RNA sequence: GAAAUUGUUGAAAGGGAAGGGCAUUUGAUCAGA
RNA sequence: GGAAUACUGCCAGCUGGGACUGAGGACUGCGACGUAAGUCAAGGAUGCUGGCAUAAUGGUUAUAUGCCGCCCGUCUUGAAACACGGACCAAGGAGUCUAACGUCUAUGCGAGUGUUUGGGUGUAAAACCCAUACGCGUAAUGAAAGUGAACGUAGGUUGGGG
RNA sequence: AAAUAUGUAAGAAGUCCUUGUUACUUAAUUGAACGUGGACAUUUGAAUGAAGAGCUUUUAGUGGGCCAUUUUUGGUAAGCAGAACUGGCGAUGCGGGAUGAACCGAACGUAGAGUUAAGGUGCCGGAAUACACGCUCAUCAGACACCACAAAAGGUGUUAGUUCAUCUAGACAGCCGGACGGUGGCCAUGGAAGUCGGAAUCCGCUAAGGAGUGUGUAACAACUCACCGGCCGAAUGAACUAGCCCUGAAAAUGGAUGGCGCUCAAGCGUGUUACCUAUACUCUACCGUCAGGGUUGAUAUGAUGCCCUGACGAGUAGGCAGG
RNA sequence: GAGAACAGAAAUCUCCAGUAGAACAAAAGGGUAAAAGCCCCCUUGAUUUUGAUUUUCAGUGUGAAUACAAACCAUGAAAGU
RNA sequence: GCAGUCAAGCGUUCAUAGCGACAUUGCUUUUUGAUUCUUCGAUGUCGGCUCUUCCUAUCAUACCGAAGCAGAAUUCGGUAA
RNA sequence: GGUUGCGGCCAUAUCUACCAGAAAGCACCGUUUCCCGUCCGAUCAACUGUAGUUAAGCUGGUAAGAGCCUGACCGAGUAGUGUAGUGGGUGACCAUACGCGAAACUCAGGUGCUGCAAUCU
């Protein structure tokens, strides 16, 4: 007998794989799989890990947001990286010419960086052009904006958003929620 | 039936300290406590107001406030398989400035003087402190300490 | 028919199954209790200190 | 507790700077190897002395080897034993080569008759009978007077073999 | 010190030799029944199996859980000797979380070459005279993996104190017998 | 044309159940080389 | 006074007998001996020899022998229970589908998304194509009237992968 | 006023120096908070450890408990009823306690070898009818904790002790002799003379003899004993103490140190070795799991592939995964 | 305790001693002596606004309480409360 | 319910022939309680009749010891179911 | 060094009984028109510093003083207590091992220290 320290056979908690059984996203991890082993470049590795996160870990990172990374001192010539879906905002009005590598692109996105004279490339191409990750600049989208994530942590005094299917007046609003009926949360 | 009081099971915990009895001497109110101090709590049974739960007594905590007459105390309180933050508004007669840090803090400034005059005279530092050692050797004389043999007693009862 | 009452047996396990965890102490903590008229004043200073250094980056 | 060495054990009650050099007690303990002298001498020093192991240290254990270990001798036991009941004070007489031989005999005859256990028993003294006629237990006594002989009768030979054909003989 | 010890014999004084600075314990009771505070300084000294053996640099921090632990380990003073054998026969060091025998010098002076330590015999002398890197050494150690004493404990009973004729406890000099057996 | 259940034949065992596990003896039978 | 011996401990002292194991499968390494060739007990067994070539080993099966072995299922703190169901066998026999949903995951598109109410079409309940709407999302908040999201490089400080 | 338990601190989110903001505060650039700038990494300021740390979501079952040591409440008590800490059983097999949920030991993949744990070594039954010192004879002996019960009080049974005494100037026991005088001491009593009783405890002669140790009388008397002698000649007496044994000790079918049986034990107390064996420890092999890695440079068709390294493996309710 | 007509053993007056052996609404515990007790004077902070916090705790509610902020007041010479 | 230990007293005198206070130690499970462990998909729930066996804390019978046993009768106790 | 005003720690400072106190200070002390308060100028208020005194307050000393404070190889490593054993004991409880460790008692010493400012033979 041994007395245990820490659970047995405890798996890793980390993927190891995608679990998209995309062929085209099974080569571009095997890939990078073969980069980060043989390059000791810290980008191969993030971006071998990165191609295995699900969809919600995987927010869409937009073009103002492209640009607003861009437009960090000493990072405009950096070609952008996002392992994911590039997605179009119309929000912005001028966008700088770059190069921005991503899993995919809207067809909006990439018309806007086309339009603004840049290429868009996918991550292979990214890995021939930059085997080591020279001048890049990784972008990942917002992770916390999502629906679902407001209602996680609900409780008393949280302010967290609680799971309602209909809103308005009569919808959980007065019992709990102000202090003329009963009390406020 | 069952009785918990706010300020249950105190009979002895909030007394006064056999022959301390009466005012509170002005020392306690003459004392500065600023945001960030390490303070003791111990209720003054004397006075009522601004006084912590018993379950505060002995804590120690950090100021995170200072009003009038009282200060705010962070207190973790473990509550079930966590700690709490709970903030404490208690009167300065309850607490007092903790002295968990002022052997530290001394110690600071001698490891600083130290460590300035080793980088003036060579290279020793040691500035971490060290559990006590085993004894080295040492050499017992019996000169005037001969030995004295000792035997047990036998058994009396001297009553 | 009488049950059991009360008892701790077992809670001091099941909490340190998952372990009793320090509060994950930041810096920069909550300002929530702190004398308002303290926050008020710190606000106008906080924000004069700002545009300070924002004018004297030349 | 087992067979027995006897060693002397001095302790110090361990020095401060306002007294140096402190008494040094001694004591002579019956035990079967230093880590039991060195407890036995610590529990009679806090019987005797306000001093523990952490507010002293050893000084000396040293074996005492019997003087004459191949000279049949008296010895004198004075012990000291917890009963059931109580604590009584017993004076007993062995004859033996050593101290420690004795005090195993000792600590044998104690466990038989009284069922005094080792912990139970303290050793008061252990001293050479120098002259005899101040022999005063007849169990003695009678192992020394002029020209013993005695013989021993029924003698009982251990057989190496399950069966034996002789019908054999307690003759001796 | 053999010569200290007569010259203060010859002298009329006593040699009192230094306290000692190393001890090797081993864990001889099982892992069930244990209450929690022990078992956790057992776990702190990496003695999670029956018959595990580790080396404790001996401090008053170090001595309170020797003391804590007392009626589960058997510990004492180890010699040249005993940490010489148990060094070349189960000596196994934790590289990259990973239990690696020390078969070769290389493997010492890869994970233990920043301290100054080159050779196994390095080691055995990092170990047995507590140096500035002692902490280092005996955590770059696995826990010793000894089998049971191949004479027998000796005693009928293990689980009472060496002092009352069992097992457990400070058998100073005597560890060196017991862990040999052992080995 | 199953099983429960039954007859006959053949084989085997059987001092107040039978059945089972590990191991091997003996009898019968059999694969692989 | 000079030894010896006991006891305890040490030797990187020598050596005999017994048992179990032989994993790995070109070389790579660390060593030892040897001036050097090379050899080796040095990152896991090889060498020589004999009998058999089949029920001989072995498997299966029945029996015998040594030791062990309470009747399953269930409720229960506790079942072999003098607690309940079960004489036996065959077949049937119990978390399903739907409406609306939470989390997570996969896929398509993405500030948009959903062709399939319906229309066109068809090799005709399939497949293929499609307009306007509609639903949800892109804005919230207030009971409501109502109002409605950039001082700033969409801020400062701290940590932060890359 | 402890012990145990318990709060906090042991640094870079630190320390030190200079001076910017404020509508707060001060008599006051006084202080408070937040700052700009500058200096200090071998031990960045105790020990040990760290199959890493931190974080999030969502869901099963559960929400009758019970046992053991210790603390403890009610109760005479309970295999009772209720609490505290821990460890366990439930959910757990394995070796031991004959047998048993909880005790001891030890927790479990499939095997081999070795060593042990707790427990044992007369035979059942693997292992010394081993060694050593003693104790016990039971016409109800005794024989390993939990646990399957026994007490007060007793015993010239036997063993070992404590204390106080007597003794060659003659002890104890034993046999024989004396055991007197004042005196029927003073008092109720009907009678009371040493011996129904109250108080008084003397003196003499003494080697010695109580105003009497008992039998006895109505009272006497008569015997007897304390006390002293004669004989003998060396040890003896008393009160206690605690070991084993015995008495105390009585229930119902016939039966239980597990059985047989065991008596300088195969019992009890103690000590020393040797030996036996768990699914425990050590080494190795194989299976699987987990983790860390190597390998798309081809004939390499199995990169969820091949290979290297280390560790791990109990399980009800239940979850998930691969089939 | 020592003193004064009725007036003693209890009435009112005086002094001394008096660490609280009293009193503070109530049960008990704690606390309190130039006071938290007794008497006197003035008053309505037993007011308004909405937050924070402690106990019970799920860190929900309710009750109770704590410390501030923004007002208006009370009291005192004032600090303050 | 039954049995002991001490021994102030009863027993004309005399503790212990027979008793025995004030106390105290036990045994038994033929009382009644206490508990709720087994049984509520069911152990037939009083008493009597019949019949067998077991226990001894023995009423009688056998043999005895003791007495406040002269005999007779009786009482206490032992081996004994 | 004395004294005063304000104090800090709050008896080593308190309590009882005597003794002493130069200078200054403090104090008692003298008066009732005014402000003010009482049954009472006793308290409180005001005025004088003049009429007097160290009597008291106050300060210090004394006492095999009470109390209080400190220390102790004093009691005592005792009581108690954490951990351990298939330890003892019918039990009650007890012993032992590894640790921690009192209180009473006894003895010895001591009897305010000190800050700011002013003033004094
Ligand atoms: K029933
Ligand atoms: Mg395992
Ligand atoms: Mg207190
Ligand atoms: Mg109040
Ligand atoms: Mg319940
Ligand atoms: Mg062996
Ligand atoms: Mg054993
Ligand atoms: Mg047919
Ligand atoms: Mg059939
Ligand atoms: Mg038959
Ligand atoms: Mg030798
Ligand atoms: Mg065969
Ligand atoms: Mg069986
Ligand atoms: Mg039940
Ligand atoms: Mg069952
Ligand atoms: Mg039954
Ligand atoms: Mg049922
Ligand atoms: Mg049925
Ligand atoms: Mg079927
Ligand atoms: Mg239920
Ligand atoms: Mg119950
Ligand atoms: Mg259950
Ligand atoms: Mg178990
Ligand atoms: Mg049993
Ligand atoms: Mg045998
Ligand atoms: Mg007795
Ligand atoms: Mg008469
Ligand atoms: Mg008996
Ligand atoms: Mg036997
Ligand atoms: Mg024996
Ligand atoms: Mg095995
Ligand atoms: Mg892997
Ligand atoms: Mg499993
Ligand atoms: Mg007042
Ligand atoms: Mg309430
Ligand atoms: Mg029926
Ligand atoms: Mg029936
Ligand atoms: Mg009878
Ligand atoms: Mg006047
Ligand atoms: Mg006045
Ligand atoms: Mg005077
Ligand atoms: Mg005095
Ligand atoms: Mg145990």
């Amino acid at each position: 007998g041994i007395d245990h320290t820490s659970k047995q056979h405890k798996r890793s908690g980390h993927r190891t794989a995608p679990k998209s059984d995309n062929v085209y996203l099974k080569l571009l991890v095997k890939l990078y799989t073969f980069l980060a082993r043989r390059t000791d470049a810290p980008f191969n590795k993030v971006v071998l890990k990165a191609l295995f996160l699900s969809k919600i870990n995987r927010p869409p990172v937009s073009v103002s947001r492209i640009a607003r990374a861009l437009k960090q001192e000493g990072a405009a010539n950096k070609t952008v990286v996002v392992v994911g879906t590039v997605t179009d905002d119309a929000r912005i009005f001028e966008f700088p010419k770059t190069t921005v590598a991503a899993l995919r692109f809207t067809a909006g996105a990439r018309a806007k960086i086309v339009k603004a004279g840049g290429e868009c490339i996918t991550l292979d191409q990214l890995a021939v052009r930059a085997p080591k990750g020279q001048n890049t600049l990784i972008l990942r989208g917002p992770r916390n904006s999502r629906e679902a994530v407001r209602h996680f942590g609900m409780g008393p005094h949280k302010g967290k958003a609680p799971r309602i299917l209909s809103t308005g007046r009569k919808f959980e609003r007065a019992r709990g929620r102000r202090r003329s009926k009963g009390f406020k949360v | 039936g069952k009785s918990h009081g706010y300020r249950s099971r105190t009979r002895y915990m909030f007394q006064r300290d056999f022959r301390k009895h009466g005012a509170v001497h002005l020392s306690t109110y003459l004392k500065v406590y600023k945001v960030g101090d390490i303070v003791d709590i111990k209720a003054n049974g004397s006075i009522q107001k601004g006084m912590p739960h018993k379950f505060y007594q002995g804590k120690t905590g950090v100021v995170y406030n200072v009003t009038k007459s009282s200060v705010g105390v962070i207190i973790n309180k473990m509550v079930g398989n966590r700690y709490l933050e709970k903030r404490l508004n208690l009167r300065v007669e309850h607490i007092k400035h903790s002295k968990c840090r002022q052997e530290f803090l001394e110690r600071v400034k001698a490891n600083a003087a130290k460590r300035a005059e080793a980088k003036a005279q060579g290279v020793a530092v040691q500035l971490k402190r060290q559990p006590a050692q085993p004894r080295e050797s040492r050499i017992v004389s019996t000169e005037g300490n001969v030995p004295q043999t000792l035997a047990p007693v036998p058994y009396e009862t001297f009553i | 028919a009488k049950s059991k009452n009360h008892t701790a047996h077992n809670q001091t396990r099941k909490a340190h199954r998952n372990g009793i965890k320090k509060p994950k102490t930041y810096k920069y903590p909550s300002l929530k209790g702190v004398d308002p008229k303290f926050r008020r004043n710190h606000k106008h200073a906080l924000h004069g200190t700002a545009k300070a250094l924002a004018a004297a980056k030349k | 507790m087992a067979h027995f060495k006897e060693y002397q054990v001095i302790g110090r009650r361990l020095p401060t700077e306002s007294v140096p050099e402190p008494k040094l007690f001694r004591m002579r303990i019956f035990a079967s190897n230093e880590v039991i002298a060195k407890s036995r001498y610590w529990y009679f020093l806090q019987k005797l002395h306000k001093v523990k192991k952490a507010s002293g240290e050893i000084v000396s254990i040293n074996q005492i080897n019997e003087a004459h270990p191949t000279k049949v001798k008296n010895f004198g036991v004075w012990v000291r034993y917890d009963s059931r009941s109580g604590t009584h004070n017993m004076y007993k007489e062995i004859r033996d080569v050593s101290r420690v031989a004795a005090v195993e005999t000792l600590y044998q005859d104690m466990a038989a008759r009284h069922r005094a256990r080792f912990r139970s028993i303290h050793i008061l003294k252990v001293a050479e009978i120098e002259k005899t006629a101040d022999v005063k237990r007849q169990y003695v006594k009678q192992f020394l007077t002029k020209d013993l002989k005695f013989p021993l009768p029924h003698r009982v030979q251990k057989s190496t073999k399950t069966f034996s054909y002789k019908r054999p003989s307690t003759f001796y | 010190i053999i010569q200290a010890k007569r010259d203060a014999k010859a002298a009329g004084s006593y040699y009192v030799e230094a306290q000692h600075k190393l001890v090797f314990v081993v864990r001889i009771k099982g892992i069930n029944k244990i209450p929690p505070k022990p078992r956790k300084v057992l776990q702190l000294l990496r003695l999670t199996r029956i018959n595990s053996g580790t080396f404790v640099k001996v401090t008053k921090a170090t001595l309170e859980l020797l003391k804590l632990i007392e009626p589960y380990v058997a510990y004492g003073y180890p010699s040249y000797s005993t940490i010489r054998q148990l060094v070349y026969k189960r000596g196994f060091g934790k590289i990259n979380k990973q239990r690696v025998p020390l078969s070769d010098n290389a493997i010492i002076e890869a994970n233990l070459g920043k301290y100054g330590i080159l050779s196994i015999d390095d080691l055995i002398h990092e170990i047995i005279t507590v140096g500035p890197h002692f902490k280092q050494a005996n955590n770059f150690l696995w826990p010793f993996k000894l089998s049971n004493p191949s004479g027998g404990w000796g005693v009928p009973r293990k689980f009472k104190h060496f002092i009352q004729g069992g097992s457990f406890g400070n058998r100073e000099e005597f560890i060196n017998k017991l862990v040999k057996s052992m080995n």
